[PDB]
């Protein structure tokens, strides 16, 4: 009582068994029906392969009877219902009407077995399941246009075959010559030929002797309108698989381009411009050109969180203030947090401007520089957290929300910065966790001593009624 | 009556108009250059012209039977049409294309195709029809392959009728360019002067070659135009498939815009594979399904009283339903349908989890969600479709036991479609309706109450004081104020 | 040089060149002598000091240079000595030379040296950095990928006659003239698909030139689609301005817009496009990173915001938050920057041109022009809701770019510097008392 | 891009006769036939022929004669380069083109793709689906695609003023509020108008609607119709204008802020909306008009006699945090 699951492995590997066969019936049912050699010379080969592919086209009817669908999102596995879904279709006309035998209308002739053709619609949807499965999206891409314009040509090679048949072989010198004759008259020289033939012509290049009768006149000329579309069809997939490969390069370059003429306009400095220049070739370079916001806009929202948390809930984590930190607030502010790049010898922040954000170091090394900048106070690796005290909003301490120290970026640096703003968003939901972030604010201002704790209960936050409480003493 | 232009009926007679104007495009050139063409079937081009010619006429009298739109509605006055089409240019093409050469018929000839070249004016009329098919057709990027085709063969006739029409000036079987003699054993016929002619077109016209070289100064003119029309019209087909081919791609990554680079990212930033693994079997099942992503992108497209109808239509039925929004106006109501957004959950993911902030109000478009219990095995009850939950969170009625976090846990069964109305966007909506407010607070007691969580000792403890509170501030603001009015 | 950075150091970007002629010599090089059998002594004489050459080239790039190779670590750059070539000879591209001077008469004894093809493409990528228009060097890079597949194709077919026979058949090579350009126009005729050629007769050549002709058709598709990819990235900028004016025309010519008005638009519109190269910059600024767009700022506006007299003593930060504010704005001859009894809410700074400040009792007459670098109306941002008039007419003198921070940007600014807009409002206070 | 090919055509031609010279007329197959033969020699054969085997040769389409020193030989082959580069220019150049002539239509029929794919999806009724349909018809066929704030955006504010002047100006200073206004406050109303394109049938506003908007007719009839549709009261043409006293936030108003009136499209009308958020805006810098607007107002609802409420009524949304400030902050 198994169901097949479309989305799965087992379904995409049953895609590859039904479509050899399917492949199989549109390219060698016609050359047997055309070269008579083939089929006679290889009629051992046929029993087999025959036999073999109408098994897997009887086969594929009970998979389509046993493959479920999603119904309010759910997988139906009732093989009531599945097999409701599937015989009123016209896929169940086309796929019965592949597999019913011609016994009634030679039977071993190639010729009655060309309702197998019917059965195309596994083949196009493997290649459909294998785009999207596939690494290389543009080499089978282009993988799959030589297959279509080979089967298309080898078609018109066993049709051209066909004609010259039925018109006489070498009763004028447009057809296949003489097969009496020794040097045509095998089956290795009739196909590539035929083939050779097929290809000149679909192709737009000629090279072929010209037609004679009235009939093969239409046939060339259906064959030269019919290769026009051929060709153009070629130069549009492989033109316009040219231009998804350089399309990122191409995007940036003119972003590039765009950024070294504003310079020379705006008359921008040599040691300005110069730098900006060799950030840009780092970005590329080391690729990170691409926003994370922008790549994972496309997820939805619940799973875009679990790859925000997965990166960055681990360096979080192990800031101070937030290390009692409830794990629901730990989750807002990994989403808050927005990255930041900076380049060799940029300030992060100078002594005694304003702070309004916290950063943590995802890559790069930063330094607390002196005034100087070549004096480094400390060393600040990967995951070091700076900024802390700022975001905890409490009334101005004797140092105040200014920094105190000039933190400089050695290297290429990326940041990770939570602002103020965005602290006290997040923290509205949760008025316990402002109580105990206001704590570790505290207490870190204890560690070093900038006030006393009752000097620091006029900083800190009361109670809205206690607050009126306090003033209910000076009312009276 | 009074055409439509944007109607059924005016779009058919454009389609039908096509085969008039194809017909003299195609035949009267072939009639001109192939003589053995106009004099064999004499009597089907009397029938043919002549319905050509009713047709034409035919069109004219469309033109003044079709409305136009002037302040927005269309004018049906038979005497403003009528005075509108005589001053345009295409009346004067109409008259032209249709001009009597019978009087001067007989001199040139008893029947003669170069008289009717004059028909050619009608073009504009088959661009039209062409333009409007393309607009409402299903298949744009088939048609335009289609149109595409016509113009091929077209150009590809006319260039067969003019290597005819030269051969013979030049003599027939002079030399190997120009089209054989007649006495050849199958060149007297009429179709194999049409079939060697197309066919020497069609290898130039193609970039084929394979050609006889010419001998005068008349066929290598002929050669050298002939090749440079072969190179610009192959650019052309080049150019035009290019963009079907471009659209095409396009077009289907249009509705998947990124799933390589979410793939890359995730390499670079060494998600872990089980959740790499979660993004691969979603972006298969959008493949597969055939589901979209950016609904709210989609609907930016729409004008904004278009995209709240089409909004209103999807979602006012199943928002009536909800308790608190009962007692709501329809006015209301259909600004709380644009605030929706929409969630998508993958099988076995949590929507919410007991203990979790909830400020956002959940409604089932489809799939089914479960009350799973806290270990989760066990579900107590599963919400289908249409159903909703969190109703209650987004109201914030004083007094309730609720203590503003989930009560239970909600867990998605399959891939379930919600659109969720936070907190925050019901506030500003509310603000324009300051009464609509207190009958969903007062709605808001009724639920709590009936499921005993509103204890109504402690919800007028917070009542009270704040009653008091507001009582003593309007107090305090007379004593600030009676402060400052006599402290001055 | 100590140590080589390789984004930078154009003696490396040179030696790289080299390189790739070493690798480009022995590409070419091996087919012609694995398919033709006999040269003249003269060119062995030359052909193998140049093999020598081309393999001292190979050595000294995989022992010096790219051992002496700088490179980014964790975002710190390594100079090290030791670490740098510890970073090479850990690497592919050790692999890659090592393998390449691999030593395996034989033509294909030298068959390894084709796998120097990672300083083709990094010295293409070093190319594209340095050279501004670089669809030139790609459409030059195509011809050479044609040319060689063409030489390809001329050694195959001198390999294929050769095996079969010399003049065996019409198809293969007769052996009369010069081998190599006899086989090119072979090799030329077949893929383009120009056709005109012997037909073939055997087996083996009929199927050797079904594949060459199906190579061909898919090459020609290549360099098609290589020049409409140039030729697309060439006129992108001319064909997005077209259409932006196309648009504003379209729309000027539905609104029925008097044709100065219309002949106003057009002309910034000429002007700015052949200036700038953009229509708007806000538009490229936005895609930068944020301390980028802040020091092109810095760069081109704080030297004249610093020297305002309005903001001495206000912060660095608020100062820098008005430096990102700031707007360009293009004003055409003879317009109007400020007239008399106007609202002012705006700081103007002069980027380029002149402004005039017309007055006296005729009127129109001009008392002072203000050059680049000037600014003017700083003193209308301190006032209050329509506190501000102008009190002169200020007139551009020929097409003057203007940067300018409306007041309510400032006021968006000042409520993150309490310090600041207090001292701002007593500045305003001392300005109004002083003046009055 | 054809001029430049004959001009290469024509320079091919040339040095094909030249070299034929330099060789020698007649010497073997390839070269121009001699001279000296009256049947070769004259100007017109030799400057056609030669533009025939330059045409032939570079576009690579027909067949030339085939030639017989290594000197002919790579003559030919660097014409078939040189051809091979002009050709591969050609089909550049002209599928650019083709490119930018259709991507008008193209970026619009994906517009329509995008929308009918949302419709299926969500189970749009066909009566609203065939609405929307009917819509992108009418922008298509009047050529109103592109979005009027999109096109404008790279203007200048001057620029943008003297534009929005001559479409607006007339109309809005029919208003009768703005009968007074400054000449600087009307630059700054027409610049915040807001274009609006209703289809035919649709409603601009019901009674018991709230309104914060002004619409100014410029183009379309509007009907004011009954609570049934297709009774109408009056009729409202272009450069008509209503809901004016909505955007004025009067003190005291019966109305408080709703729609009195039922207005209906009775065709395609193009309607420009003016905001109360963005009156509010415009009036920041010219106090005294916004007095004056204030006052008009007040007077237009007293002869409708809507005027007189809320003596007593007032509304105070301060939160406790906010009513501690001022306590806290008087007593500093
Ligand atoms: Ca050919
Ligand atoms: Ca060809």
């Amino acid at each position: 009582l198994f169901v097949l699951d479309p989305a799965g492995d087992w379904y995409y590997c049953w895609l590859f068994v039904i479509a050899m066969p399917v492949l199989y019936n549109w390219c060698l049912l016609v050359a047997r029906a055309c070269f008579s050699d083939l089929q006679k010379g290889y009629y051992l080969v046929w029993l087999v392969l025959d036999y073999v592919s109408d098994v897997v086209y009887i086969a594929d009817l009970f998979i389509r009877l046993r493959t479920g669908f999603l119904e309010q999102g759910l997988l139906v596995k009732d093989t009531k219902k599945l097999r409701d879904n599937y015989i009123h279709t016209l896929q169940f006309k086309l796929d019965v009407a592949s597999i019913i035998p011609t016994d009634l209308i030679d039977i071993h002739s190639p010729e009655v077995r060309f309702n197998r053709l019917l059965h195309f619609a596994r083949m196009f949807e493997f290649f459909d399941r294998t785009e999207t499965r596939t690494n290389y999206p543009n080499i089978f891409r282009i993988s799959n246009l030589v297959l279509y314009i080979l089967v298309i040509i080898h078609w018109n090679a066993c049709i051209y075959y066909a004609i010259s048949k039925s018109i006489g072989f070498g009763v004028d010198t447009w057809v296949y010559p003489n097969i009496t004759d020794p040097e045509y008259g095998y089956l290795a020289r009739e196909y590539i030929y035929c083939l050779y033939w097929s290809t000149l012509t679909l192709t737009t290049i000629g090279e072929t002797p010209p037609p004679v009768k009235d009939e093969e006149y239409l046939f060339v000329i259906f064959d030269f309108l019919i290769g026009v579309l051929i060709f153009a069809t070629i130069v549009g997939n492989v033109g316009s698989m040219i231009s998804n490969m350089n399309a990122t390069r191409a995007e940036f370059q003119a972003k590039i381009d765009a950024v070294k003429h504003y310079m020379q306009f705006r008359k921008v400095s040599k040691g300005m411009e110069a730098k900006v220049i060799r950030w840009f070739d780092y970005l590329w370079t080391n690729k990170k050109t691409v926003d994370e916001r922008e790549i994972l806009k496309n997820l939805p929202a619940k799973l875009r969180a679990e790859i925000a948390i997965n990166v960055h809930l681990s360096t979080l984590k192990k800031v101070r203030i937030f290390h009692d930190c409830e794990a629901g607030l730990l989750v807002e502010l990994v989403l808050k947090l927005r990255p930041q790049v900076f380049s060799p010898g940029d300030y992060i922040c100078r002594k005694g401007d304003i702070g309004k954000e916290m950063y943590i170091i995802k890559e790069g090394k930063l330094a607390v520089v002196a005034d100087d900048g070549v004096t480094q106070y400390a060393l600040l690796s990967a995951g070091s957290c700076f900024g802390e005290i700022s975001i905890l909003n409490i009334k101005g301490s004797k140092m105040g929300n200014r920094r105190t120290a000039n933190i400089r970026s050695l290297g290429y640096s990326d940041l990770f910065c939570l602002s103020k703003d965005d602290l006290m968003e997040a923290v509205t939901e949760y008025p316990d966790a402002k109580k105990v972030l206001e704590e570790r604010g505290r207490e870190i201002l204890m560690k070093e001593g900038l006030l006393d704790e009752n000097e620091v209960a006029t900083s800190m936050e009361v109670d809205v009624q206690e607050k009126l409480g306090q003033l209910e003493t000076n009312m009276e | 009556p009074v055409l439509d232009p944007s109607g059924d009926y005016y779009y058919w007679w454009l389609n039908t108009m096509v085969f008039p104007v194809m017909y003299n495009l195609i035949i009267l050139v072939c009639r001109a250059c192939f003589p053995d063409l106009q004099h064999g079937y004499l009597v089907a081009w009397l029938v043919l012209d002549y319905t050509s010619d009713l047709l034409y006429l035919l069109d004219m009298v469309v033109r003044f039977h079709t409305g136009f739109l002037e302040q927005g509605i269309l004018v049906v006055d038979k005497g403003r049409i009528s005075s509108r089409y005589v001053r345009t240019w295409s009346f004067f093409l109409d008259l032209a294309s249709l001009m009597p050469t019978d009087v001067v018929y007989v001199r040139l000839g008893p029947h003669t195709p170069t008289l009717r070249l004059n028909r050619f004016l009608r073009a504009p009329r088959l661009f039209e029809a062409f333009d409007r098919t393309e607009t409402r057709t299903a298949y744009p990027n088939a048609f335009r392959i289609a149109k595409l085709m016509l113009y091929i063969f077209v150009v590809i006739h006319w260039n067969s009728c003019l290597y005819f029409a030269l051969s013979r000036y030049l003599g027939f079987g002079r030399d190997a360019w120009v089209y054989p003699d007649p006495a050849q054993p199958g060149f007297e016929r009429l179709r194999r002067q049409y079939l060697y002619s197309f066919y020497f077109s069609t290898l130039i016209l193609t970039t084929v070659g394979d050609t006889p070289p010419p001998a005068r100064e008349e066929e290598y003119l002929f050669m050298v135009g002939d090749f440079l029309l072969a190179v610009m019209g192959f650019a052309t087909i080049m150019g035009s498939m290019s963009s079907v081919i471009y659209n095409m791609n396009t077009a289907d990554a249009a509705f998947y815009p990124d799933h390589a680079l979410v793939k890359k990212y995730m390499k670079l930033q060494h998600v872990n594979r089980k959740l790499e693994r979660r993004v691969i079997d979603w972006y298969q099942h959008l493949q597969i399904n055939k589901k979209m992503t950016n609904e709210v992108a989609i609907l930016q497209h729409l004008p904004e009283r278009l995209r709240a109808e089409v909004a209103v239509s999807v979602h006012l039925s199943t928002l009536s339903r909800v308790q608190i929004f009962q007692n709501c106006e329809a006015s209301l109501l259909e600004e709380l349908v644009l605030k929706l957004q929409p969630q998508t959950y993958s099988p076995g993911e949590y929507v919410c989890r007991k203990g979790d902030i909830g400020q956002e109000m959940y409604i089932i478009r489809e799939g089914q969600l479960a009350v799973v219990a806290d270990d989760g095995i066990t579900q107590y009850a599963v919400l289908g479709a249409g159903l909703y939950f969190g109703e209650i969170s987004i109201i914030n009625i004083k007094g309730n036991m609720s203590g503003n976090r989930r009560t239970a846990n909600i867990k998605s069964l399959g891939y379930s479609d919600l659109f969720c109305l936070s907190k925050e966007d019901l506030r500003e909506v509310l603000s324009e309706y300051p009464q609509a407010q207190t009958i969903m607070e007062e709605k808001g007691r009724e639920i709590l109450l009936k499921m005993n969580k509103l204890d109504v000792n402690a919800e007028a403890a917070e009542i009270a004081l704040q009653e008091a509170t507001e009582s003593r501030l309007r107090g305090l603001d007379q004593q600030l104020d009676d402060l400052q009015t006599k402290f001055a | 040089p100590q140590s080589i950075d390789p984004l930078t150091n154009l003696m490396y970007v040179l030696w790289l060149f080299f390189v790739v002629m070493a690798w480009n010599w022995n590409c070419w090089l091996i087919p012609v002598r694995w398919a033709f059998p006999y040269q003249t002594p003269d060119n062995i004489h030359h052909w193998l000091l140049m093999d020598y050459l081309c393999d001292l080239i190979y050595f000294l790039d995989i022992t010096v240079f790219q051992t002496r190779l700088q490179f980014v670590r964790g975002g710190d750059i390594i100079t090290d000595k030791k670490d740098m070539r510890n970073n090479y000879l850990k690497s592919r591209r050790f692999k890659m030379d090592l393998l390449s001077l691999l030593p395996l008469v034989n033509p294909l004894l030298r068959l390894p040296r084709c796998l120097k093809y990672m300083a083709f493409f990094e010295f293409n990528s070093r190319l594209e950095s340095i050279l501004s228009k670089a669809y030139v060097y790609r459409v030059i890079r195509t011809t050479a990928y044609l040319l060689y597949s063409l030489h390809l194709n001329s050694c195959l077919y001198y390999w294929a006659s050769a095996y079969q026979g010399l003049g065996s058949t019409h198809w293969v090579y007769d052996g009369v003239g010069n081998s190599y350009i006899r086989c090119y126009y072979f090799a030329v005729k077949t893929l383009i698909t120009i056709g005109g050629l012997p037909d073939p007769k055997t087996l083996f050549e009929i199927v050797f030139q079904l594949l060459n002709y199906f190579t061909g058709v898919f090459a020609f598709s290549v360099m098609i689609g290589q020049m409409r990819d140039v030729v697309g990235a060439a006129t992108a900028g001319q064909t997005y301005y077209r259409s932006c004016m196309d648009s504003t025309v379209k729309y000027m010519n539905f609104y029925k817009i008097p044709k100065s008005v219309q002949n106003r638009v057009k002309t910034w519109y000429e002007y700015t496009w052949h200036s700038q190269g953009m229509l708007d910059e806000s538009e490229l600024m936005v895609q930068l990173p944020d301390k980028m767009r802040l020091d092109l700022a810095i760069d081109v506006n704080y030297n004249i915001v610093s020297k305002v007299a309005l903001f001495q003593g206000c912060d660095r930060q608020m100062i820098f938050d008005m430096l990102k504010r700031l707007r360009s704005v293009v004003y055409l001859p003879n317009d109007y920057v400020c007239k008399k009894g106007e609202i002012g809410r705006e700081m103007y700074i002069i980027q380029a041109g002149q402004v005039q400040v017309l007055g006296g009792p005729d009127g129109k007459s001009v008392l002072v022009t203000l050059k680049a670098g000037s600014v003017f109306g700083e003193i209308s941002l301190l006032a209050v809701g329509g506190g501000n008039r102008r009190t002169a007419n200020v007139v551009a003198h020929g097409f003057t770019n203007l940067f300018i921070l409306d007041k309510k940007d400032l006021n968006e600014i000042l409520v993150h510097y309490p310090e600041s807009q207090k001292l701002l409002r007593k500045k305003a206070r001392r300005m109004l008392r002083s003046n009055n």
